[PDB]
């Protein structure tokens, strides 16, 4: 399933851990529109912290 | 002939038939919800019903 949450808004965490669970045994792909974030590049020297 | 009804007539009857629970309905095991409250009230549909 690729799964789509537009918003995680009322989710029961019950599901949440359902659904990722999913993702690791079912192999579904999720996507969270939702989330908004920065994103920084490591070098693979400075690992990540 | 079938059987009249015991309230039908002015008898005494204390012999009976009583249906019952075998054991306390009362278990113990309450039900219990995952209240999930709006993410912001201003974005809450009042409209519509």
């Amino acid at each position: 399933v690729h799964m789509t949450i537009n918003e995680r808004a009322g989710m029961s965490k019950l599901v949440a851990d359902n659904i990722i669970a999913s993702v690791i045994k079912s192999n579904w792909v999720v996507d969270i529109l939702d989330i908004e974030y920065t994103a920084e590049v490591m070098t693979p020297s400075e690992g990540y912290t | 002939q079938v059987g009249i009804p015991k309230l039908e007539v002015d008898h005494i009857s204390f012999s009976n038939v009583v249906s019952m629970m075998t054991a306390n309905i009362r278990t113990g095991d309450d039900m219990a919800v995952e209240r999930v409250n709006p993410d912001d009230v201003r974005a809450i549909n009042i409209r519509n019903a």
